[PDB]
């Protein structure tokens, strides 16, 4: 009974965790996802710089 | 030879030989006389049983701690608690080993002073070393830097440390601990019916709290969903029968920590006093501090603070710097783990408080270079 | 000891779980920061070509 | 063999062999020992980090620069700064190199032979050399004539120069320079709530100086500008997070250079002593220093200035004469590019004050012939 009650507090102790991980990555992929729509769309306007110069 | 690393504590005396990896006996520090008569003649009955022997005859005991916050309120058993130490749990006489004591921070000088004269007086140790328990617990996790939070059983405290350095400005000691966190959990059953009164029920009181009790992520929502469904009445066994069912008081027992308002206490919560303790260091070394939160000590053992206190310091922090909580599995033993590992040493083989030395000087030798 | 042997296999697995993604997040915080490493590299060089051409 | 052209600065030294185009070696020059108390046991914590070691680990440290004005204020310092750029930046025994360092104009004797002496006793060098910090920058523009503004971080001293004859009579040595810029900006950031105070935050406010900072072309219409639209209030992120926002603090303190009365100063700004060691000079030779105006120096590289500069004098000259400021990019390094070309020359190679010449006539040989 001690060696049952210890494992199913070790399952639920591992799943609260992968739950917090499972939120925090997906958090952390969305904050990527915007820098890089920052970072493309400075390039774009870079490149319409780059079209503009390119009759300079 | 080989030194002896024991540790005081208030709760749970762990002591063994510097170089191994786990205490090598860790029993509780209750020194308790019997209470009734006695009626039986030539039982062998004795007149104080100390140590573990008083957790198995607790039914007519009146266990009482030695050791209240940290310091030390009653000399004779403390004394008695040491010689059984020594004498019973590792069997090795102490006129041929050196000791390492552990004391928490911002303790009375006192109680050190008098530490340092029974160990060389009544045990007669060849030399003796007191430590502060936080840089142990930082020794223990192999970092350098690091502010950590020794949350034990009699008062938590928060010793930053940068590069080797220690901070003595931005240590913010506070005496709310699991014992505490007992009498609250005591306090709160007696709302459903389950009065324990006695001082050995403090005992079940605190097998309860080790085994259900469980820190919330979040407080309120934890609230709601235990006052409409059930799901998380854990049902525990008496210690004869008469099962008792613990609802909402599972998580707010240990909420104490982060509100300490719960038991009248002014100050701010263990989630709270570590951001200010970091505050307090110098602008440079808070980025390392943020990176390198260590967790010790029994009470932050609960299933599910390591989150809790994160998701509070990224609250408070600001929101560029990565918040980190390193939470060892062998929590409990970190101080004990990085005491032997300080004793094991080369380099420190000459720091201890030799004998001479104490003759020369009085107990007031500790508070010297010899710290 | 049946449920016991079921209960230590779900822990296990949980365990191995959180581990996996404990190492998946700390690859994409590498290559977040890989990336705001890249912003700050783009827009220190912008600035020193802004300086540059208002100070000749 | 080749020679070692050392430059000691005050701010940054820099260091390399002759010959090159860069120095090999640019690192603060600052001695931080450590200030609190330090409890890790072997952690190998030295007693003085120096150079760009201690711009790591300057949270725990005390940086004190040991070159206050040009001259020297801490030998002992200066001798640690010197022998660790020797031993570990550049990893060359100086007993088989000659050294080239250099000298702000109208500095004290005692520093200049006391310099000497360290050089050849301690470290003893074959021989060295001591030049003036304006000819070099001069060298490394190759021009021949031209008054060149070296506005370092120590001193700011203007040298005037014609076709290889220096004129003594007209060089106006000023000491305001990017310290008292520092100072002066730590002073009115506090105007928005920002408080540095620590020898360590004083990096951190160089730091905004050095990135945020330029000299207004006009001062009353960007005075005017900043009060009333928010297109200058630039952001900067500080060590730990908390970003500020600099508003008409940008161009505030750089344009301390041109009104030295904001620091209390009663001198005349870098657009008026230059004018005035012009007009010392013979009725001749002022056209050709007009147009051959030569900046050199850090703190020269302030976005903007060589405009500000430029109108200025134009404001002040004669109508006439055409006034042209030269600003290579190189600017920060130009001393020490021409020292390497000062020191890479054949004619040059006899003008070394050999060992045997300081053993015969002692320390005081740096003023006679070989100066
Ligand atoms: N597994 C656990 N879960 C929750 N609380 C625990 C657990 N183990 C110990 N504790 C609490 O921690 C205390 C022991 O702390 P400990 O670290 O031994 O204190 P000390 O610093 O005096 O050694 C106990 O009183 C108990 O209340
Ligand atoms: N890019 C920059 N913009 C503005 N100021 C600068 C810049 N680089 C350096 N400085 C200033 O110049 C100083 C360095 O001057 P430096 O020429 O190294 O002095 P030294 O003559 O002693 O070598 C620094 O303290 C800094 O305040
Ligand atoms: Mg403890
Ligand atoms: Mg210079």
């Amino acid at each position: 009974s001690d060696k049952l009650k210890e494992a199913e507090t070790r399952a639920e102790f591992a799943e609260r965790s992968v739950t917090k991980l499972e939120k925090s990555i997906d958090d952390l992929e969305d904050e990527l996802y915007a820098q890089k729509l920052k970072y493309k769309a400075i390039s774009e306007e870079l490149d319409h710089a780059l079209n503009d110069m390119t009759s300079i | 030879t080989t030194a002896l690393v024991c540790d005081n504590g208030s709760g749970l005396v762990k002591a063994g030989f510097a170089g191994d990896d786990a205490p090598r006996a860790v029993f509780p520090s209750i020194v308790g006389r019997p209470r009734h008569q006695g009626v039986m003649v030539g039982m062998g009955q004795k007149d104080s049983y100390v140590g573990d022997e008083a957790q198995s005859k607790r039914g007519i005991l009146t266990l009482k701690y030695p050791i209240e916050h940290g310091i030390i309120t009653n000399w004779d058993d403390m004394e008695k608690i040491w010689h059984h130490t020594f004498y019973n749990e590792l069997r090795v006489a102490p006129e041929e080993h050196p000791t390492l004591l552990t004391e928490a921070p911002l303790n009375p000088k006192a109680n050190r002073e008098k530490m340092t004269q029974i160990m060389f007086e009544t045990f007669n140790v060849p030399a003796m070393y007191v430590a502060i328990q936080a840089v142990l617990s930082l020794y223990a996790s192999g970092r350098t830097t690091g502010i950590v939070l020794d949350s034990g059983d009699g008062v938590t405290h928060n010793v930053p440390i940068y590069e080797g350095y220690a901070l003595p400005h931005a240590i913010m000691r506070l005496d709310l601990a699991g014992r505490d966190l007992t009498d609250y959990l005591m306090k709160i059953l007696t709302e459903r019916g389950y009065s324990f009164v006695t001082t050995a029920e403090r005992e079940i009181v605190r097998d309860i709290k080790e085994k259900l009790c469980y820190v919330a992520l979040d407080f309120e929502n934890e609230m709601a969903t235990a006052a409409s469904s059930s799901s998380l009445e854990k049902s525990y066994e008496l210690p004869d029968g008469q099962v008792i069912t613990i609802g909402n008081e599972r998580f707010r027992c240990p909420e104490t920590l982060f509100q300490p308002s719960f038991i009248g206490m002014e100050s701010a919560g263990i989630h709270e006093t570590t951001y200010n303790s970091i505050m307090k260091c110098d602008i440079d070394i808070r980025k390392d501090l943020y990176a390198n939160n260590v967790l010790s000590g029994g009470t932050t053992m609960y299933p599910g603070i390591a989150d809790r206190m994160q998701k509070e310091i990224t609250a408070l922090a600001p929101s560029t710097m990565k918040i980190k909580i390193i939470a060892p599995p062998e929590r409990k033993y970190s101080v004990w783990i990085g005491g032997s590992i300080l004793a094991s040493l080369s380099t420190f083989q000459q720091m201890w408080i030799s004998k001479q030395e104490y003759d020369e000087a009085g107990p007031s030798i500790v508070h010297r270079k010899c710290f």
